[PDB]
RNA sequence: CAGAAGAAUCAUCGAAUCUUUGAACGCACUGCGCCUUUGGGUUCUACCAAAGGCAUGCCUGUUUGAGUGUCAUU
RNA sequence: GGACAUGGGUUAGUCGAUCCUAAGAGAUAGGGAAGCUCCGUAUGAAAGGCACGAUUUUUCGUGCCUAUCGAAAGGG
RNA sequence: GUUUGGGUAUAGGGGCGAAAGACUAAUCGAACCAUCUAGUAGCUGGUUC
RNA sequence: AUUGGAUAUGCCAUAUAAAGCGCUUUCGAAGAGUCGAGUUGUUUGCAGCUCUAAAUGGGUGGUCAUCUAA
RNA sequence: UUGACCUCAAAUCAGGUAGGACUACGCGCUGAACAAUAAGCGCAGGAAAAGAAAAUAACCAUGAUUCCCUCAGUAACGGUGAAGCGGGAAAAGCUCAAAUUUGAAAUCUGGCAACAUUUCUUUUGUUGUCCGAGUUGUAAUUUCAA
């Protein structure tokens, strides 16, 4: 009915249709590959959360929630830890071991020195044993960088292991 | 440094340095064009704090404007319109006389690569940000339009609001 | 004509729930199904459930 | 002008989409991020207890999280709101720390250069 | 009649003299056309006319080609050989710029990233 | 209808072509110019044709300037 | 039928236009104006040329002078 | 028994005031167009088995 | 066919680097013809005009609270 | 004499960029007769604008913006007509100016040159080198939550 709309009415020239509507149908997972193995592509997210053993969210819930089956002193607490949690379903089960097995392959967070690291606090060490931090910070010749004695401790436990 | 002490004196408008010399410089912009290029701003601490930096794709454009709108959104809009290739980012007074009050025009060259690399100036190459003082964008733009958040500062009210189950 | 036309009914929740009950009460009720128009003269039982 | 509402189940259908993408994308991770639970401010209200913005600093220093690490494990952080009475210091340095009892952090790759 | 493959096997002089021959038949044609003329010619004035198209469309490519050979890796190239997508796209942020940062930026994301977690029910 | 025999008034579409205009851009609105290169002819200091250029404002840099503007130069 | 259909028909170095100017209009310089835009036409505009020279520390010195539109009836 | 063709410029109400100025207008007197507008109806005409 | 964010893994990695936390017998800058006042327009906000600041100052609410503009 | 610099010009100088259209929604300006209306003028985007308190409150306090519901036809103002609270949707935070890097302008455009890369011979970079910009201040660092 518009002049543009009555211009490709007219035209001989096929509409650019596109097909990508299609109600009902749920984004699928990417990102985690345990999650995706595990969600069913039917149910909802939060009927899938529940079912993986997740919070989807860790909020009150604003609404009435579904029911299919007719169900059958600042001190001491600031001061106390939480025994983490249980892992009641199997998919948080695998995502537990999941995060240890990897935390413990990238545990190693200790370097090595460098070959100029290594003969700056050798050098320090050989005057001044391997005690005196504050000594070695204040000498002036050998700790050119002017490092405190906080950083040459890390040096030398670095070049330990 | 040194722009504390310029941010002082310019708190010293009337002093005999400051009106001494708002009359040379207010007869030299005189004499000059309505717009003008400034090689460098005359309050460079001024424009410093308003988001000019001195490199490459900053622009300063003097304008006077007769007093008797805002005569600083007058300015802004005018210098917009004088180079249309730049984006207005900001804008201060610099001087007045009883005819005329001097604003000096900060803008900002989108296709510089100088701009478009840097990463805190980005935001006005994007085309969201075409003619900021033409639609009241600016600090004084904002200013103007009553923007701004407190108690001090229409269809909601015009319309009527037919829910379906009502 | 305007669209802002009420098309839409509230029905107490109540109400709504009462009606579903007096349904399904009468769908146990034969004489009802025949006069609703349901060729069920030879169903074995009224209500007709079967196994899962 | 009349605002109609034929686009109330539409918007209700847009908005459980937009909640389906969002976990579509962080798919382990909650879809909302935990609030702290505060006392609104007046003398009818202030009986309830509701959400709100974020930890207070002084929240987050008391349960053992950085205001840096905050964000990143989905913590909300609240520069503005203070804490004048310690039971809403307990209140919400308790959450936090229930919180991080049910929380798995899964590790990050790390870059590690050869020499030191 | 002409077929693309075989006359991109050519050289361009060869294509400016088969071009010339057929400018010669197509006017050739119309002449016969305004002379009275049969089914056979009229109907072989489309394909001419085609088969001229095919030429010239066969030697613009192989000039063109050449352009993008010789402007390749230089820093400016012809505006017909650039990128026509859109006004707007031309002047956008590119990806690289797009994505430029701040170190102090770069030192947040490497430090504190968003976290990969999840809360056990 | 005639005619033709990887066909097609086919589809898709990432390569091209895309006259005169129009924000419309050498200047005017049948025209009138300038600059660069090349080519033709049965005629070559002439004539002709072809191709590529020549709007305005502003930005960055480049080059060349101007100033009884501010100075330095035993 | 000045209708309908089918075809044909207007040939220029010398005839007109093309060129020039007229009353006037008008862009530019500048200045107004919130602004669509207005005033302004040599206006306090750096308002564009020509010659000379054994080549000048192979980095140019010296001298001189200083829009457009508007007429198929005007001028040519 | 000086008109005119083509091209052109342009001031344009009324009283006040010696003039200047004002006090409201104007685009002159108006015309036409489109919107506002479905302006203002204690009224006229009609209002369906 | 083209892409997206992850995962595993290879190589490279300018780390003599860069961060968070935690300590203080050391410091801690904060936007002006703007705020404001007077007055005239539009509708407390904003605009013009004249005048024109301050530094626990200034704004806003109720000595206190709260906030930190240009 | 020679040369620095400042300011201001010129070039069909190298490379860019602006206009016009659409205009439902969006932001400015202007604005009547009978309405922050229509008309007029300016400028945008896929959304715009707004936005991380010179914000509320007077509580056991809240905590960027926006939007919906409510507050509420209430308070106020004299028919006009809110807002705080409350419930929800969505959520994310930040960058500068003001600091001596001063044991070292650590910063950046451009030319040329290689080398890669591509929605792409069409895109986008990297490395080197040179001329410039820049100390009348470009990086790093800090933004009051500190």
């Amino acid at each position: 009915a518009n002049p543009r709309q009555r211009n490709k009415q007219r035209s001989g020239k096929p509409r650019l249709t596109r097909r990508n509507a299609n109600k009902k149908a749920k984004a699928k997972i990417y990102g985690n590959f345990v999650i995706q193995q595990n969600w069913d592509k039917h149910a909802t997210l939060r009927q899938n959360y529940a079912r993986l053993g997740l919070l989807a969210t860790p909020n009150y819930v604003t609404g009435g929630v579904e029911k299919l089956y007719p169900d059958p002193t600042l001190d001491d607490v600031l001061d106390k830890e939480i025994s983490i949690a249980p892992a009641k379903t199997e998919v948080v089960r695998q995502l537990e071991e999941e995060a240890v097995k990897k935390a413990a392959r990238q545990s190693n967070k200790m370097l090595p020195l460098s070959a100029f690291e290594h003969a700056y606090i050798q050098r320090l060490i050989n005057k001044y044993g391997t005690e005196d931090f504050e000594s070695m910070a204040k000498d002036v010749k050998l700790n050119s960088k002017l490092f405190n004695g906080s950083k040459l401790k890390n040096l030398y436990i670095r070049m330990k292991a | 440094g040194a722009y504390k002490y310029l941010e002082e004196l310019a708190k010293k408008k009337q002093s005999d340095v400051n009106l001494f010399l708002s009359r040379v410089r207010a007869w030299e912009y005189r004499q000059m064009n309505v717009i003008h290029r400034a090689s460098r701003p005359s309050r460079p601490d001024k424009a410093r704090r308003l988001g000019y930096k001195a490199k490459q794709g900053y622009v300063i454009y003097r304008i006077r404007v007769r007093r008797g709108r805002s005569a600083r959104c007058t300015a802004e809009e005018r210098v917009g319109r004088y180079c249309s290739n730049l984006r207005v980012l900001n804008s201060y007074w610099v001087n007045q006389d009883a005819t005329y009050k001097f604003f000096e025009v900060i803008l900002v060259d989108p296709s510089h690569k100088a701009i478009r690399r840097d990463p805190r100036i980005n935001w006005i190459v994007n085309p969201v940000h075409k003619h900021r003082e033409s639609r009241g964008l600016t600090s004084i733009g904002k200013k103007s339009r009553g923007i701004g958040k407190g108690h001090r500062f229409w269809l909601r009210h015009n319309t009527l609001s037919l829910r379906r189950y009502r | 004509t305007k669209t802002w036309r009420k098309w839409h009914v509230k029905v107490n929740q109540n109400e709504k729930r009462y009606a579903i009950a007096s349904a399904v009460a009468a769908s146990g009720v034969p004489s009802l199904l025949l006069a609703r128009g349901h060729r069920i003269e030879e169903i074995p039982e009224v209500p007709l459930v079967v196994d899962d | 002008y009349v605002k109609t509402w034929f686009n109330q189940p539409g918007r209700k259908l847009r908005r459980r989409q937009a909640r389906q993408t969002k976990a579509a994308k962080i798919a382990p991770r909650p879809v909302e991020a935990i609030r702290p639970a505060v006392k609104p401010p007046t003398i009818r209200y202030n009986m309830k207890v509701r959400a709100g913005r974020g930890f207070t600093l002084e929240e987050l220093k008391a349960a053992g999280v950085s205001r840096r690490v905050a964000s990143t494990i989905g913590i909300p952080v609240d520069h503005r709101r203070r804490n004048r009475s310690e039971e809403s210091l307990q209140r919400n340095v308790e959450r936090i720390k229930v919180y991080l009892a049910h929380l798995i952090v899964f590790p990050r790759k790390a870059g590690q250069p050869k020499k030191g | 009649a002409l077929k693309t493959f075989e006359l991109r096997k050519q050289s361009q002089e060869n294509l400016a003299e088969q071009l010339q021959e057929l400018r010669q038949e197509l006017a050739s044609l119309r002449v016969q056309k305004i002379a009275g003329g049969s089914g056979s010619k009229l109907s072989k004035i489309k394909t001419t006319r085609k088969d001229i198209a095919r030429i010239l469309t066969v030697i613009n490519e192989s000039n063109r080609l050449a352009a993008r050979e010789a402007y390749k890796n230089k820093k400016y190239i012809p505006l017909d050989l650039r990128q026509k997508k859109t006004r707007a796209i031309r002047r956008a942020l590119t990806p690289y710029e797009q994505s430029r940062k701040t170190l102090k930026q770069i030192k947040k994301e490497r430090y504190f990233p968003l976290r990969k977690y999840a809360l056990k029910a």
